[PDB]
C-alpha cells in the first residue's frame, strides 16, 4: 500500500544496509527467517504463511561482500535475486562503474526494482545508500539514477551519501570520483544527506567513549538515523511527517538539497544512568556543532531550514518550549528570508536498542536534518583538492582509456563552481 | 533377444579378441571357468548378446576363432580366460598364407572357408533372430586381410539386412611391419567398402602415442595396446548390454553417422586416460571428458582431425550423469570449434547415455567420429601402393596364384575415388 | 463409466509415462501393488478385490526400456500385456517405424486398446505420449493414429509431443523425423501440445536452481502438467472442464491445434518459504515468457486463445481479478477477432508432491495451455534445417532404400509450407 524501496550500491551501501536491516527486523520483531512469532508494510512484504521479505536490492560489482551476506545468518531473510553481484570490481574508477562494466548489471537491477515497485501503487519513494568516494558506489550509483529518473519520474529519491572526509581518505583517486558524482547527483536526486566518516568517529569517541570503534559501530549509528527518519511511516504519532514533506520543507531552491545530520542522545550505558534526558536538553545537544554528522561547523553558515524528528515520550508542549530557546540563542543564526525555519515531528515509539550494541535504551531521541549554507566549505575543500590533482593531469589516463572522454572533468568542475556561487548568492 | 556373433581372424584379430573377451567377461562377472559370480541382476539380464547357455549353468562366448596357422590360436587357448571358448569353434589351418592376400583370399583360404561358414551359420541361426556381426582383423597381414574379408563377402550374401561392424587395424604410416602392407590394404579396402556396414579404424602408431604421452607407460606391450582397443569396443555396445537414460544400439549409431553409403570409416577414441601418477589429481566430470575426447592426441587413428571437418560424430557416454551436461557440452563444442564441423549438417553431434560405467571408473566415454581427415590415410597408402605397382614389385606372389593384373587397377580406382569423394564434402 | 486411455510410444513416451503413473498412484493413494488400503475410475480399472490396474499401454520396439518396468517396483501395477515389446529398435528411422517393423506390433497394440476401451462406453478420449525426433515415437505414432482414426472416428485424441529443441538435439536425423511426423500429426491428432527439452532445462535452472537435471527431473515436471490438466475429470471443482471442451475453446481452425504449456509456481523449498503464492502472482508468472515450456518466445506472436487451469485454494473472484490484470497489461498481444481470449477452470484438490522429489508443497498452482501465432517460428526453424539436409540428400538412403518412396519428403515439406502460410494468414 504505502512502502519504500531501499537501494544499496557499493560496499559501503551494503554494509550500512546490513546494519539497517538488522535494526528494522528487530524493531518489528521478525526473526532472521522472516516469520514473526500492518505497521511493517512500509519495509516488508507478505510472502505466504506469515513470512516477510524486505523491499531492498543489494548491488555490487565485486562478489565478496554480497556472497558473505548470502551465506551468513540472514540468508533466507533476503530474496535470492535481491542480492545482485557482478564478476569484477569497479576498482575506484567512476569510468568503470558508469561506462565499461556498469551497464551489464543495471538491466538486472531494473528488473528487480520493477517487480518490487509494482506490488502496490502509492510507492512513497526510493532510499539510496552509496559511497561517493568509491568506484561502484559512485559510478553505478549515477547510472542507476538516470534509468530511475526516466521510469519513475514523480517518485521521491532520497540519497544517503558516505561523503569523503576532510582529512581521512583511504583512497587517492577519490577527489576525482567525488566531483564527478556530485555533478551527476544534482540532477538525479531530490534530497541528499551527507554522512562523513570522521564525524561519526569523533562522535563515538566523545559521546560513547569508545577509543577503538570500527565500521560496524559507525553503521549502527547510521541505522538509528534512518529508523528515526522513517518512524512516522511505520508507527502512529502525535504529529507525523511523510517523506514527501521533507523535500517541501527543506529544499528552498532545486539545486540546494544538501543537508547535514545530527542525532541525540547517543550515550552509553554508563552515562545514561546519570543523565536526565529532557526534551530541552536533547535538542540542545542536537544543535551543538560537535554533535553533527558531516564534520562541517555550522557557525560559519546560516541555517536555511531545519527538520526535527522527536521520537519517544515527547509531549508537544516541551517541543515548543525547546525550539523557542534555540531561536533565541544567538550563536545559532537563521537566514533572513526564512522566518519560520522549523518542521517538527513527534512519534510515539521509542528507539529500539540492539543487544550487544553500544547505545543504551533511551526513552526519547531526536534526529535532526538541517539545510545550511555551511555546505560551501565542504565543496570548497574538494575544489582545492581536485585542482591540485588535475593541474598536471594525474590519474586521468585510467579514466580516459576506459571509455569516458576528457572534458567531463572540465564540465564537472564548472558545475561544482556554479554550485559554490549559488550557495554564496543565497546567503547574502 | 538381440545377438552379436563374434569372428576373430588372423593373429592380430585373435590376440585383440582374446583381450576383448577378458574385458567383457569381467564386466559381466564371468569367472574363467564360465560360472557367474557377483550377485547383481543388471549383469545377467542382457547376457545373451554375447553368451550362450550350456545347460550346465556355464556361459560360452558366441565367438569363432579363425586363422590359417595353428600357433597363435594355441596361445589364446593356453592363456587365462582361454578355456571359455567352445573347442569346436576353433578352426585351424595347417599351412598358412605367408602374408599373401592372394593366397588368403583365393587359394589357401578357399579350402577352409566352407568349414568356417559351417560354424558361423550354426551359431547365427541357432537363436531367435540375429542383430549383427563383429569382426576383428588386421589389414596388413595375409589371413586377417585375405580370408577375413572373404568371410565378410560370404556372410553379407547370406545375411544381407543385418549389420556388420569391423574393427580393422590399418598399416602404420611411417614405419611398417610386413613390407607388403599397401598391397594387402588396398586389395582389402575396395571390397570392404562394398561389403561392410561400419568400419572402425585403428592404427598402432596412434596407440603408441597414447601409451607414451597420456598413459606415460614406459614399456607398452601388445597386451596393453589390445586392452585399450578392447575398452573402446566394449563402449560401442554398452547400450545393448545395460539400461540407460538415452539408449542407442549399433544401428542407431549407423543411421546417425553415415550420410552417404560409400563412406563408413570411423575414428575411435576413449576417455578418460590418465597415468597412475595423475589418477588422483584429475577432475572427472562431463566438461573435462568431452575435452579429452576431442583431441588429436586421444584418437586411435594417427590422422589429425583438425586438417579436415567432422562430417558427423557420436559420443557414447557411460555412467550416472546429468543429461544437460551431456547436451550442453555438445553444443559448446559446435560453437567453439566452429571450423572443424561441416555446415550443411546442423547439430553434427550425437549423444547417448548408458547408466553402467566400466569397472573402477565413475564415468567414461567412447567417441566414434566420421571425419574427412581419414582421406589423409587413404591418400598415403594409395601413394605407397602406386609407387610399388608402377614397377610391379612383389606382384608375382599375387599374380602366380590366380589374381590377374586388372583387379589391382580396379582396387586403386575404387580407393582413389574414395579419396575424391571425401574431398567433395570438405 | 467415463475414462481416458493413455498410450505411450517410444522411449520418451515410456519414461514420461513412468513419471506420470507414479504421480497418479500417489494422488489416488494406491500402492505399487495396485490395492488401496469412484473418483479414480477415469484412470484405473477395478479388478476384483479392491485392486486397480491402469488404463495404459506401453509400446516400444526396444525391450531395453520396458523390461525395467517389468522387473522394477511397479511389476504388478500394470497388466503384463499392456507392456508390449518388439525385438529390434527403429534406430532413428521414420521409415523403419512406419513400414518395416511396424505391422508386427500394431496388431497386438490394437487388441489391447480395444479390450481396454470396450469396458465402459462413453470414454472421454486418448492421450498419446511420444518423441517427435525419434524413430518409433514418430513412425509408430503415425501408424497407431491412422488406425485409431479409422476405428474410433468421433473421438478426442490429445498428443503430448516432446518436440526437438532449436539448439540441442541429441540426434542428427531429427529434421527428417520432425517434418515427416508433422504431416501425419496434422491429419490424425485432435489437439497437440509441444513440449521442448531445453525449455524445461532452463526452467529447472532458474526456478529450482538445479544446474544438472536428469531426464527424471524433466519427467516429474511434465507429470505435474498432465495431472493438473486432468484434475477436473478426477476431482470436484468450482468450475470444471473435461477434455472435450478443450477443442471448442482452444482450436479456432481445424489445422491450428498446436499448443504451448506453462506451469506456475515451480518452486523449491528455498523459494516457497519466502513467496506468497496469491492467485494474482502465480498467473503473472504463468504468462511470463521465460516460464513457457516450449522455448518459443510469445512476445513476437499473438495469443489466439488461452486456457487456465487453477488448482488448489483458489476462489473464483481472484481469478476474474487476475485475468483482468493480464488483459490490461500491454506487453501481451491478443488477436483482434478473439475478444474472449480466456477459459478459466478451478479445481479444489491441491497439487500432490512426490516424496523425495524436487518440488515443494504448494497450496495453489496454475497450468496454462495457449494457442498462439508465435508457433510460426518453431516450425519455420525446422523447415530451414530440413532444407539444409535435403539440399544434397544426406541421410536419405537410409529411408528410401528401407521402404518409403522418394517424394514423401517433398509432400511432407509442402504440407509444412502450407502450415506456415496458414499461420501467417490468420495473424493479419
Amino acid at each position: 500500500m504505502r512502502e519504500v524501496i531501499s537501494i544499496h550500491v557499493g560496499q559501503a551501501g551494503i554494509q550500512i544496509g546490513n546494519a539497517c536491516w538488522e535494526l528494522f527486523c528487530l524493531e518489528h520483531g521478525i526473526q532472521p527467517d522472516g516469520q514473526m512469532p500492518d505497521a511493517f508494510n512500509t519495509f516488508f512484504s507478505e510472502t505466504g504463511a506469515g513470512k516477510h521479505v524486505p523491499r531492498c536490492v543489494f548491488l555490487d560489482l565485486e562478489p565478496t561482500v554480497v556472497d558473505e551476506v548470502r551465506t551468513g545468518t540472514y540468508r533466507h531473510l533476503f530474496h535470492p535475486e535481491q542480492l545482485i553481484s557482478g564478476k569484477e570490481d569497479a576498482a575506484n574508477n567512476f569510468a568503470r562503474g558508469h561506462y565499461t562494466i556498469g551497464k551489464e548489471i543495471v538491466d538486472l537491477s531494473l528488473d528487480r526494482i520493477r517487480k518490487l515497485a509494482d506490488n502496490c501503487t502509492g510507492l512513497q519513494g526510493f532510499l539510496m545508500f552509496n559511497a561517493v568516494g568509491g568506484g561502484t558506489g559512485s559510478g553505478l550509483g549515477c547510472l542507476l539514477l538516470e534509468r530511475l529518473s526516466v521510469d519513475y519520474g514523480k517518485k521521491s529519491k532520497l540519497n544517503f551519501c558516505s561523503w569523503p572526509s576532510p582529512q581521512v581518505s583511504t583512497a587517492v583517486v577519490e577527489p576525482y570520483n567525488s566531483v564527478l558524482s556530485t555533478h551527476s547527483l544534482l540532477e538525479h536526486t531530490d534530497v541528499a544527506v551527507m554522512l562523513d566518516n570522521e564525524a561519526i568517529y569523533d562522535i563515538c569517541r566523545r559521546n560513547l567513549d569508545i577509543e577503538r570503534p570500527t565500521y560496524t559501530n559507525l553503521n549502527r549509528l547510521i541505522a538509528q538515523v534512518i529508523s528515526s527518519l522513517t518512524a512516522s511511516l511505520r508507527f502512529d504519532g502525535a504529529l507525523n511527517v511523510d517523506v514527501t514533506e521533507f523535500q517541501t520543507n527543506l529544499v528552498p531552491y532545486p539545486r540546494i538539497h544538501f543537508m547535514l545530520s545530527s542525532y541525540a542522545p547517543i550515550i552509553s550505558a554508563e552515562k545514561a544512568y546519570h543523565e536526565q534526558l529532557s526534551v530541552a536538553e536533547i535538542t540542545n545537544s542536537a544543535f551543538e556543532p560537535a554533535s553533527m554528522m558531516a564534520k562541517c561547523d555550522p557557525r560559519h553558515g546560516k541555517y536555511m531550514a531545519c527538520c526535527l524528528m522527536y521520537r519517544g515520550d515527547v509531549v508537544p508542549k516541551d517541543v515548543n518550549a525547546a525550539v523557542a530557546t534555540i531561536k533565541t540563542k544567538r550563536t545559532i543564526q537563521f537566514v533572513d528570508w526564512c522566518p519560520t525555519g522549523f518542521k517538527c515531528g513527534i512519534n510515539y515509539q521509542p528507539p529500539t536498542v540492539v543487544p550487544g550494541g553500544d547505545l543504551a535504551k533511551v526513552m526519547r531521541a531526536v534526529c535532526m536534518i538541517s539545510n545550511s549554507t555551511a555546505i560551501a566549505e565542504v565543496f570548497s575543500r574538494m575544489d582545492h583538492k581536485f585542482d591540485l590533482m588535475y593541474a598536471k593531469r594525474a590519474f586521468v589516463h585510467w579514466y580516459v582509456g576506459e571509455g569516458m572522454e576528457e572534458g567531463e572533468f572540465s564540465e564537472a568542475r564548472e558545475d561544482l563552481a556554479a554550485l559554490e556561487k549559488d550557495y554564496e548568492e543565497v546567503g547574502i | 533377444m538381440r545377438e552379436i556373433v563374434h569372428v576373430q581372424g588372423g593373429q592380430c584379430g585373435n590376440q585383440i579378441g582374446a583381450k576383448f573377451w577378458e574385458v567383457i567377461s569381467d564386466e559381466h562377472g564371468i569367472d574363467p571357468t564360465g560360472t557367474y559370480c557377483g550377485d547383481s541382476d543388471l549383469q545377467l539380464e542382457r547376457i545373451n548378446v554375447f553368451y550362450n547357455e550350456a545347460t550346465g549353468g556355464r556361459f560360452v562366448p558366441r565367438a569363432i576363432l579363425m586363422d590359417l596357422e595353428p600357433g597363435t590360436m594355441d596361445s589364446v587357448r593356453a592363456g587365462p580366460f582361454g578355456q571359455l571358448f567352445r573347442p569346436d569353434n576353433f578352426v585351424f589351418g595347417q599351412t598358412g598364407a605367408g602374408n599373401n592376400w592372394a593366397k588368403g583370399h583365393y587359394t589357401e583360404g578357399a579350402e577352409l572357408i566352407d568349414s568356417v561358414l559351417d560354424v558361423v551359420r550354426k551359431e547365427a541361426e541357432g537363436c531367435d533372430c540375429l542383430q549383427g556381426f563383429q569382426i576383428t582383423h588386421s589389414l596388413g597381414g595375409g589371413t586377417g586381410s585375405g580370408m577375413g574379408t572373404l568371410l565378410i563377402s560370404k556372410v553379407r550374401e547370406e545375411y544381407p539386412d543385418r549389420i556388420m561392424e569391423t574393427f580393422s587395424v590399418f598399416p602404420s604410416p611411417k614405419v611398417s611391419d610386413t613390407v607388403v602392407e599397401p598391397y594387402n590394404a588396398t586389395l582389402s579396402v575396395h571390397q570392404l567398402v562394398e561389403n561392410a556396414d561400419e568400419v572402425q579404424v585403428i592404427d598402432n602408431e596412434a596407440l603408441y602415442d597414447i601409451c607414451f604421452r597420456t598413459l606415460k607407460l614406459t614399456t607398452p606391450t601388445y597386451g596393453d595396446l589390445n586392452h585399450l582397443v578392447s575398452a573402446a569396443m566394449s563402449g560401442v555396445t554398452c547400450c545393448l548390454r545395460f539400461p540407460g537414460q538415452l539408449n542407442s544400439d549399433l544401428r542407431k549409431l549407423a543411421v546417425n553417422l553415415i550420410p552417404f553409403p560409400r563412406l563408413h570409416f570411423f575414428l575411435i577414441g576413449f576417455a578418460p586416460l590418465t597415468s597412475r601418477g595423475s589418477q588422483q589429481y584429475r577432475a572427472l566430470s562431463v566438461p573435462e571428458l568431452t575435452q579429452q575426447m576431442f583431441d588429436a592426441k586421444n584418437m586411435m587413428c594417427a590422422s589429425d582431425p583438425r586438417h579436415g571437418r567432422y562430417l558427423t560424430a557420436s559420443a557414447m557416454f557411460r555412467g550416472r550423469m546429468s543429461t544437460k551436461e551431456v547436451d550442453e557440452q555438445m553444443l559448446n563444442v559446435q560453437n567453439k570449434n566452429s571450423s572443424y564441423f561441416v555446415e550443411w549438417i546442423p547439430n553434427n553431434m550425437k549423444s547417448s547415455v548408458c547408466d553402467i560405467p566400466p569397472k573402477g571408473l565413475k564415468m567414461s566415454v567412447t567417441f566414434v567420429g566420421n571425419s574427412t581427415a581419414i582421406q589423409e590415410m587413404f591418400k598415403r597408402v594409395s601413394d605407397q601402393f602406386t609407387a610399388m605397382f608402377r614397377r610391379k614389385a612383389f606382384l608375382h606372389w599375387y599374380t602366380g596364384e590366380g589374381m590377374d593384373e586388372m583387379e589391382f587397377t580396379e582396387a586403386e580406382s575404387n580407393m582413389n575415388d574414395l579419396v575424391s569423394e571425401y574431398q567433395q564434402y570438405q
